[PDB]
RNA sequence: GGUCGGGUCGAGUCUGGGCUCCGUGAGGGGGGAGAAGUCGUAACAAGGUAGCCGUAGGGGAACCUACGGCUCGAUCACCUCC
RNA sequence: GCCGCUAUUAUUGGGCCUAAAGCGUCCGUAGCCGGGCCCGUAAGUCCCUGGCGAAAUCCCACGGCUCAACCGUGGGGCUUGCU
RNA sequence: GGACGGCUCAGUAACACGUCGGUAACCUACCCUCGGGAGGGGGAUAACCCCGGGAAACUGGGGCUAAUCCCCCAUAGGCCUGAGGUACUGGAAGGUCCUCAGGCCGAAAGGGGCUCUGCCCGCCCGAGGAUGGGCCGGCGGCCGAUUAGGUAGUUGGUGGGGUAACGGCCCACCAAGCCGAAGAUCGGUACGGGCCAUGAGAGUGGGAGCCCGGAGAUGGACACUGAGACACGGGUCCAGGCCCUAC
């Protein structure tokens, strides 16, 4: 079983699109992070949440900003609304598409 | 379609507004409808983009059909089932997805005969 | 965006202090200058001598070491400090002793020119060499180095002992404070 | 009380509430939305060029008895009619109509008129490409 | 805006030249060549501002084009030719030779040396190819290829250093990246500074690896393993600064 | 290369519907200064009907009346807290 | 005209009985502020280190044009930083 | 070769810019290195000569000739597909390489000069690099709520086409997504930055001149050639204006 750059553990199942990394042909390149999951409507499709506090200068205080991401959701991994998952940079698979789900904690429960 | 550059919609559904105009590296081509032909198989030359060359075929004939590693270049006859649009197997075109009749019967396209000229096939077992 | 090459001498808040009137009035009759702009050009040197002094009270080393020492060598090398000062001793400095580093000032003493008008006059018409090489700006400051060096010019009648300035110059030969 | 947000995580709400009381700033106000370009006849300039149609003369408010001497001036970038104070003592002499005639600003607080001439706000300055002020102290006589 | 650059301005240029910036408007474009930009300078600032033996130009190219100077061993006529780290300029005309390597301040700079030297150029492997014929391509730092064979292909590895004897290129003394390796550092912060090799560091996905380096007294700083280049086992053997 | 067509990116040209923008401009509105003027005397002292808020109606005009409130109300007569 | 003056936009650092200014009063969503102890994590935060944030411009010293301005050598800083 | 340089800041609130990164999703003439090759034929036409036409701009016919001009053939090579081997690099192989199949496309100037039997400058292919770009992403930087809902290829997917290349870039068919009160949409203003001015600083303001990037060449739209242009001193049309004319 493939070895993608990140180490991680990989799914169970291996049975997938093209545009999964381990199974298919899609490459991982560039940035990763971890986020929380907002939407999972579309078909292999999630939107990912993060959350950075930005710093001014002239009032010395922070101020809270979300950037969503849009990732590509593998059916092997079918990350739902709440899993805190980690993400990947890639080619483009849509126009808001560059991101891919690797990897999951999942999340019945939130707050 | 000639412009392939950016769409001039955000997401979020707002208008662009063209910053520059069109760029000549950023068209495209009049598309490929690779169709059966009676005979004289017949392609175009594409000079592209760096001088690079793309053989862009107009009616094929022929099909290299393809089992486990041996070949044979067997005579299509028609196109079925073409996943990308049903008038495609009304006006009889070829694309890689495509189904085509052929003496040794059935084959699934493999290549893309509008950018390599040549229309590469694989049989079904049935 | 560009550069925009800015003066080097600041003029006061106000204009018309009759405090910093009278002083300035004093000063340039006493060291004979043309210009505020002149004497505000040495205060304005000072005053960033004094900056950069108070910059490095106030800073921590591996670099404000350096400019401690390059400050302090400079000033010792400009007459302005012995070589055992610090950053106190520039703070306690003066635009006077600025301007008695002036070549001007130097040459109304070392009897060269028995007035600063005079020794004016003398550094412009080309008559003062400083370390072999003539001077024309009178607000040169000379270093404490070049200072035993300052002489009539070889081309310059004032070098002939001969010659009846030279001679009313020597006749009144004084110094000191100028 | 304690004001706003004095929070480490306030930010944005305390840029936010500045931001609505610096329009209450009126020069704030005024410099963003470009007011006094939209009702200058100058046009944002320090001076204008204008011809002049009448000569005319103005009461000095209430104290001071005067009648300061002007001139109704049509300005050429936008055809538009303003007066102008003719410093001097036989400035209005020196001027004659039809006459080009350079505006500058009488000075006066915010842009604005100046002493005793409740409502000028622009000086003259040159005539037929000469100074008023020449003019006035006999230099430089006038070419028309 | 609708094709290449085939301008430089002085302003604009590398910041490894040592070319006074505000004299001229204009400076030499290089020549795409052995290295690159970054790791690199024109001959014809070699041989008018560094060396001298030129205040002009048009002497320069006379002189370049007379063929006074090699540039390891092989003559080079033009004046926008690369001369990069670790090249050898020689002038047997005056029987000198020059190491391009680069200073501390982070500036090119030519090291004198001697004929057995100067017949010698190390090259950082930096890729493997296999080619047609079933050959392997090293793909060295200089833009340069050299071909061998499937047997010793694993005696050749990438970050590895090749001692080449350049107007005949026949390798001699591979040199491995190990640990006790004697490296030169050619970017970076720490730049003309060596050491031998103690650890190295790998950093999962494409972020660049690390390497862990012992100067000679005794301190212990860190930089990429790609701006680490070995020039000797336990020496450099290279006379480096 | 023309001439017929069949497809395409296509500016533009006619037009009808909206939506604003600009240059003007009758005729009504109030606003701000000023000039002395005209009618009165509303307000400030209990300003000669105490004043003011809200709502409503009325009146040349300031204004008046009603209902509810306020003291940013004066005076003298009570009890109380001081 | 811009900055300053102006603590007349106030994070530093302004005020809201009578001077401009506390919603008529309450309830509550987001947001912001949040009692005490223990354990953990180590996201912010701090330290150290690698790679970057061009040059010019800025500061400093030293050198060359008579000094200077200017130019060069070197040290530092700057770029909101990102990693 | 003319696609650089040079000019300007209209437009643009955008991945345009800055910065960090990516391209295993791409192109790259000139240049460097390595490895190889240059075989066999053929043809035309300027210049020139005869005659001109037209007001000009421009342009015709016939004759003659060459090439590092053009064409062909083969060999190399290139691209696609299928099968399997696992030698290479990489963090990771739809990559490279090896063997085999079926096909399509398909080079070259052994030219020129010298001190000529050797040297110099050169032609083609491949591998890499370099140079210069394309495209993607994270972060970052105005105003307005007397602009609150916006979007309909719009968000995604399946399959394709097209592109140098990924991509709703486009298409067919499936679904109902995407953005938004942490302010979407719309409107307003504006080239972005490095920087500059000011001020004790905090900050406020500006972003013509130098560098970097971007865009544009009367407005609008479209193409040819070339490595590269949809081309400021090249082409075509519309609009608008002007000039010469034998109209
Ligand atoms: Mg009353
Ligand atoms: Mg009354
Ligand atoms: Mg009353
Ligand atoms: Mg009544
Ligand atoms: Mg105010
Ligand atoms: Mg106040
Ligand atoms: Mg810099
Ligand atoms: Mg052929
Ligand atoms: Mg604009
Ligand atoms: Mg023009």
């Amino acid at each position: 079983m493939r070895e993608i750059g990140l180490k991680v553990q990989p799914p169970a199942e291996k049975c997938d699109d093209p545009h999964c990394p381990w199974h298919g042909h899609l490459r991982i390149h560039g940035r990763y992070f971890e986020g929380i999951v907002v939407s999972d409507k579309g078909k292999k499709t999630v939107v990912v949440e993060r959350r950075h506090y930005h710093y001014l200068k002239k009032y010395e205080r922070y101020e809270l900003r979300r950037s969503k991401v849009h990732a590509h959701n593998p059916e092997c991994i079918d990350a739902k609304v709440g899993d805190r998952v980690l993400v990947a940079e890639t080619r483009p698979i849509s126009k808001t598409k560059s991101w891919v789900v690797v990897a999951v904690t999942k999340r019945a429960g939130e707050r | 379609a000639i412009w392939q550059g950016r769409s001039l919609k955000k997401p979020s559904g707002g208008r662009i507004i063209l910053a520059r105009k069109k760029r000549k590296r950023e068209l495209g081509r009049e598309p490929a409808f690779t169709r059966v032909g009676e005979e004289k198989e017949k392609k175009k030359i594409i000079r592209t983009y760096g001088g690079n060359r793309k053989v862009r075929l107009i009616e094929a004939i022929y099909a290299n059909v393809f089992e486990n590693g041996k070949g044979r270049k067997v005579k299509v006859l028609g196109v079925v089932e073409n996943p990308a649009n049903r008038q495609y197997v009304r006006r009889d075109i070829i694309t890689k997805g495509a189904i085509i009749e052929t003496e040794a019967g059935r084959a699934i396209v493999t290549s893309r005969p509008g950018q390599d000229g040549v229309v590469n096939a694989v049989l079904i077992k049935e | 965006d560009p550069k925009r090459q800015r003066k080097k001498y600041e003029t006061p808040s106000h204009p018309w202090i009759k405090e910093r009137l009278d002083r300035e009035r004093v000063i340039m009759r006493k060291y004979a200058l043309k210009n505020k702009k002149e004497l505000w050009r040495h205060e304005t040197q000072l005053k960033e001598f004094r900056r950069r002094a108070r910059r490095l009270l106030a800073a921590r080393g591996k670099q404000a070491e350096v400019e401690r020492v390059q400050l302090l060598q400079r000033l010792n090398r400009l007459g302005l400090l012995p070589a055992d000062a610090v950053l106190d001793d520039v703070l306690s400095l003066t635009v006077e002793d600025v301007l008695d580093r002036r070549l001007q000032t130097i040459v109304y003493k070392k009897g060269l020119a028995r007035t600063p008008r005079q020794a004016r006059q003398l550094i412009v018409h080309g008559h003062i060499e400083v370390n072999g090489q003539i001077i024309r700006s009178p607000g040169y400051l000379v270093l404490k180095a070049e200072e035993d060096t300052i002489t009539y010019s070889k081309t310059s009648p004032f070098a002939r002992e001969s010659h009846p300035e030279r001679m009313v110059i020597e006749q009144a030969k004084q110094g000191g404070e100028a | 009380g304690k004001k706003a947000p004095y929070g480490e995580f306030a930010g944005r709400k305390l840029k936010l509430k500045r931001k609505k009381f610096r329009w209450s700033d009126i020069r704030y106000k005024r410099r963003v939305l470009r007011l006094k370009e939209k009702s200058d006849p100058l046009e944002g300039a320090p001076q204008a060029k204008g011809i002049v149609l009448e000569k005319i003369a103005v009461e000095a408010k209430q104290p001071n008895s005067a009648m300061r001497k002007a001139v109704r001036v049509q300005l050429i970038k936008n055809g538009k009619v303003v007066t102008a104070f003719t410093p001097g003592d036989g400035a209005i002499n020196h001027i004659d109509e039809h006459d080009e005639v350079i505006i500058e600003g009488i000075g006066g607080p915010k842009g604005g008129s100046m002493g005793d001439i409740p409502g000028i706000r622009y000086k003259v300055v040159k005539v037929n490409r000469v100074s008023l002020k020449e003019l006035v102290k006999g230099r430089k006589e006038k070419p028309r | 805006r609708k094709g290449a650059k085939r301008h430089l301005k002085r302003l604009a240029a590398p910041d490894q030249w040592y070319i006074s910036r505000k004299r001229y408007k204009w400076a030499v474009r290089p020549r795409p060549g052995p290295h690159s930009m970054k790791t690199s300078i024109p001959l014809l600032y070699i041989v008018r501002d560094y060396l001298g033996y030129a205040k002009t130009a048009r002497e320069a190219r006379k002189i370049l084009n007379e063929g006074r100077i090699l540039v390891d061993g092989r003559v080079r006529r033009d004046y926008k030719f690369p001369v990069g780290i670790m090249d050898v300029v020689s002038i047997p005309e005056t029987g000198e030779h020059y190491r391009v390597l680069p200073n501390r301040i982070g500036k090119l700079v030519l090291h004198p040396i001697s004929e057995k030297e100067a017949n010698i150029k190390p090259l950082r492997i930096s890729n493997k190819r296999m080619v047609k014929g079933a050959k392997v391509q090293l793909n060295l730092h200089d833009g340069s290829n050299h071909l061998v064979t499937v047997d010793d292909k694993d005696n050749y590895r990438t970050a590895y250093t090749v001692l080449m004897k350049v107007p005949d290129r026949e390798v001699i003394e591979i040199l491995p990246f190990d640990v006790g390796a004697y490296v030169f550092v050619t970017r970076g912060k720490n730049v003309a500074r060596k050491g031998k090799i103690v650890e190295v560091r790998r950093f999962p996905m494409g972020w660049p690896d690390v390497v862990t380096i012992e100067d000679e007294n005794g301190e212990l700083f860190d930089t990429l393993k790609e701006y680490a280049f070995v020039v000797g086992k336990e020496k450099p053997e290279i006379s480096l600064p």
